[PDB]
């Protein structure tokens, strides 16, 4: 995703990327990204951990969900928002056609 | 260096040009020199402060760049811009000054911080861009072994200097003939005196002469100069040349008689202007010398003759004088002037941080002191220091 | 003479904005502007100098384009660039310096060297650009025939005159009734005297008046007014009138009374202000008139009754006077002022060049003398001069 | 008011960089610039003046936009631009010397003239640009 | 057009133009040759609009 997309349709690091094991490509890419909306998906995606923290109707430790995903959906909502703004320059033409 | 100022220049025509609304298309250019930097930038380690009562502030670096589309920029654009510029200006702000204050009798010319020394380093000289600030101008045109400049009106050329010479005196004081003074900015003022009113005299004529030797050349100067030095129109009581006791000064003035002024340069006469009262230029000169006589009145009312005795005491003392400004000049050295801050900035952030004597400057930067003895590691360290002071009050004043 | 400009800009926002570094982005719209320069020139010859102790110099061009190519620019780049500006420089310099002496009763406005009135070709014109140096902005807007206007700090409109005129004299000078000014640059100092302290005058105060009239008419002018003459406040031995004598003036001075400033404009009184001292606002005038007078104290302590008898000798003569300083002011003319370095640099280039008089200006651009007869002819081959002067400096100083 | 700024700079670096022979591209970023002027503005009318001497003048605007045909400047480009520059320059003016009379105790920090108070609307922000002065 | 009929035959060719996508191939040929009559046609065609 982070290269063959966002990163040079979105026109940001025309150095394209390079991952080792530890902190994650959809993550770091935070820190250095500026367009709010791109910026939220970020934090949300690398933080949402299933939060494994449940002991329901009596014992029942089955690794939960969101309210926000749940139902309060927005997160898709915000996801798509900022693919609303991804539409831009930097190589050939049908591509951006095609992509967007 | 040259790196340095860049930062700054980036900043405000980015805090300037960055607003809600304005047009993408009008910062295309710029946007892009700025990410640039950020890049360059992120991966690096600073440190500054550690004199005196100067804070060891530390930081980081991890942004990014914006380059999403937009016809017109959004409000909420700016805000995360804003944001990012401000740790930029905190920061600049904090290296200027830690290299504001330490001086090297060796190389007061190179840079000195651990924050800047870093900032020389090539893998940096890929942000240096426009060069137009009056300062940085002309610190690339000595880098390169040019012919510098600069522009000041009343600049401060003269040190502080106020005092006189007796030509002729005597233990009760009754009877002198000498000059006075004050030289101090762009100002010179001199009186000739003498209490006897040429009374025995060649031509009834005593002749007077003042000598002024810049420790610069200044050049392309537009100069005042009057008849008659007011600072010494009055009634005084002086102490002697010894310090022993004090003399009494009368004054009664008289026009200053075959006024010539000379602007010198090497002892050559590059200047002269006879009795020329106004204004006046002086193209080229290291030193000034005004030569003014006193005549005794070949002619005097009753009033007049009265105070003019042929046999002492002499109670009214005879006194020609001048007065000479330099309103603006050029100078190839930095000097302080009358509308600069740069003296000031420097000197400022000194005092403020409690900033310890150095091996160059005089305590205080006392411009006095530092004009006095002009040396080359005093100068050097000096177009340093007002470089960096002037590159700081592009964002901060 | 536009296109003159533009060669300089060009020149100065390159040797800025070009350096071992920064993106082409920044300076595309720039490099272009370059270039296109080049070409027109290439092929064309030159010819500049030949009066007076100026060098002649010929100078061809045939220059390479530049790498409209790369991404960023590295430092052998540069100087296969500076190479090539540093033979416009010292081109231009000798360009203006060659125009700057020239003079002409007729047409003191157009173009006069051989060098420049080739320019002024239209094959040429294909290079203005940039005009925010506000001289040139005003040299076009006066060429539409519109309202210009310059900026002064300490403008110099009144040319050098220091005298008195004596409104009730006798040949033994003891009880004298006048006044004595000085008008220089952006000051007026005038003093009004009676040395009988109006004991015999119409409710025992006397009048007086000073009026001085500007060879151009000021606006915007922010001025500072305040009582006394500290020049006229000392004993003098002065000339009389006819040079035949000498007479003692020993003042005493006194408040000004009704204290009238008049900044009139064709006769009429466009501000006026009654007793105001400190800063005043004078918004278009060609003349002033301060009005003042002197009135006998009515009550006196003995030490002051003792000053002012009833009978001749009048020893202590009653004074009363005010300084008017223009700070800053707008003038459609140019003229020369504290701070612009114009009159200099031409008034230095035609001494250095040993420049002969011409028919036009005062021998040595002297300012008293040109400000005096401020003829037409003087004020367009002045504005002339000190735009080139302004080109001049904004590569050379 | 921010807006009013610009109005300006858009004007001098106009009268200045516009000139009889420079070449197009030395003012591609800023023809721009201009021209969205132009379109923000035409439709609105205004009013200045109105106190002392001050004359009561009504501004109104309907112009066409500046074509960027032209490889340098033909006399006849510029000619055509300086016409409609003149306009506004005698209009700022009295914009500007309107609320340079206007004083107020509660907000005298605030836009007064009727012509300033509709120009911090929000329909004109986009105009603004080069802060430097 | 730019690199086999007007640069090939107007002993501009040099280089014989290398572009390699985006950005606009008509308008740079622009500011990089000199010729009026020519030099027209390239701001005139370029920056046409509706
Ligand atoms: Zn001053």
């Amino acid at each position: 995703i982070i290269n063959t997309i966002i990163y040079p349709a979105f026109g940001m690091q025309r150095m394209h990327y390079r991952n080792g094991d530890p902190q994650t490509p959809f993550q770091i890419a935070e820190q250095q990204i500026q367009n709010f909306q791109v910026a939220n998906w970020l934090h949300f995606v690398n933080n949402n951990q299933f939060r494994q923290v449940v002991i329901d109707g009596v014992l029942n430790q089955v690794l939960n969900d969101n309210i926000r995903n749940g139902h309060v959906v927005n997160q898709l909502m915000e996801a798509l928002m900022q693919l609303s703004r991804q539409q831009f320059p930097t190589m050939p033409v049908d591509y951006k056609r095609s992509i967007q | 260096m040259d790196v340095l100022y860049s930062l700054s220049k980036t900043l405000k025509d980015a805090r300037d040009k960055i607003v809600e609304g304005t047009l993408y298309s009008n910062v295309s250019d710029l946007i892009q020199q700025f990410n640039q930097m950020i890049i360059t930038m992120n991966g690096n380690e600073f440190q500054t402060g550690g004199i005196g009562n100067l804070p060891i502030r530390n930081w980081n670096f991890d942004f990014g760049l914006l380059g999403t589309t937009l016809l017109n920029l959004d409000a909420n654009y700016v805000e995360t811009a804003r944001n990012t510029i401000d740790y930029f200006v905190d920061f600049v702000d904090n290296v200027c000054m830690d290299e504001m204050v330490r001086e090297s009798q060796r190389n007061g010319i190179a840079p000195q911080s651990d924050s800047l020394r870093k900032l020389s380093g090539i893998k940096f000289k890929r942000i240096n861009f426009d060069n137009s600030s009056e300062y940085i101008e002309n610190w690339n045109l000595q880098n390169r072994r040019q012919r510098t400049g600069f522009t000041f009106h009343k600049p401060n050329i003269f040190p502080y200097s106020a005092s006189f010479t007796l030509n002729r005196s005597q233990p009760a004081h009754d009877n002198l003939m000498g000059t006075m003074w004050l030289n101090a900015g762009s100002e010179i003022q001199v009186a000739g005196f003498d209490y006897s009113c040429a009374i025995n005299a060649p031509a009834n004529i005593q002749q007077f002469e003042h000598i002024v030797q810049l420790r610069r050349v200044l050049t392309t100067a537009t100069i005042t100069l009057l008849p008659d030095a007011e600072r010494f129109s009055f009634p005084r009581v002086i102490n002697s040349a010894d310090g022993a006791t004090t003399w009494y000064f009368n004054p009664v003035i008289l026009r200053p008689n075959n006024v010539e002024v000379e602007f010198l340069l090497n002892g050559q006469i590059i200047n002269t202007y006879q009795a020329r009262f106004g204004t006046i230029i002086a193209r080229n000169f290291d030193t000034i010398r005004l030569s003014f006589q006193l005549m005794r009145p070949p002619n005097m009312t009753p009033a007049v003759a009265a105070l003019f005795p042929n046999a002492q005491p002499f109670e009214h003392h005879a006194t020609v004088g001048l007065t000479l400004r330099i309103e603006s000049a050029v100078c190839e050295s930095v000097l302080a002037d009358a509308s600069k801050t740069m003296l000031a900035n420097v000197t400022s952030v000194r005092q403020e941080y409690a900033i310890p004597v150095g091996p160059v400057f005089p305590p205080g930067m006392n411009w006095t002191d530092l004009i006095t003895n002009y040396s080359p590691s005093r100068e050097d360290n000096l177009q340093r220091v007002f470089t960096v002071a002037s590159i700081r009050s592009m964002l901060v004043k």
